[PDB]
C-alpha cells in the first residue's frame, strides 16, 4: 500500500 | 525548436516534519526504480520541490538505486533533521541519462546565491 515517510 | 539545458536533477532538503516528510514512495519489487507516489498537501516535501511523479537516484549525495525499496525509504529516515533527495523526473530522466554528465553534484554546484533561505 505504498510506503509512507 | 530550441530545447533548452535539459540536465538539472533537482535536490530537494526535506526537513523532518511532524513523524517524517510527507510523501508516499512506491517501488517496484526490484531494485532499480524508486518513484514517488504521492505527496502530502502539508509535507516539507513539497516546497522542497519533490513532486508526485518523480524519481529517487541519490541520497545526500550518494546514489540509492542499487539498494532495497527498504533500504532506499532508511536513507531518508535516517536522517534526523535534514536530508538531500535528489529527483528528477522520469521523463527527463530519459533526456538526461543520454547525456550522463557529472550532473551529480558537479553541475548542482553552480554559482552561489546570498540572500534568501
Amino acid at each position: 500500500q505504498d510506503t509512507r515517510l | 525548436g530550441i530545447d533548452p539545458f535539459t540536465m538539472l536533477p533537482r535536490l530537494c532538503c526535506l526537513e523532518k516534519g511532524p513523524n517524517g516528510y510527507g510523501f508516499h514512495l512506491h517501488g517496484e519489487k526490484g531494485k532499480l526504480g524508486q518513484y514517488i507516489r504521492l505527496v502530502e498537501p502539508g509535507s516539507p516535501a513539497e516546497k522542497a520541490g519533490l513532486l508526485a511523479g518523480d524519481r529517487l537516484v541519490e541520497v545526500n549525495g550518494e546514489n540509492v538505486e542499487k539498494e532495497t525499496h527498504q533500504q532506499v525509504v532508511s536513507r531518508i529516515r535516517a536522517a534526523l533533521n535534514a536530508v538531500r533527495l535528489l529527483v528528477v523526473d522520469p521523463e527527463t530522466d530519459e533526456q538526461l541519462q543520454k547525456l550522463g554528465v557529472q550532473v551529480r553534484e558537479e553541475l548542482l554546484r553552480a554559482q552561489e546565491a546570498p540572500g534568501q533561505a
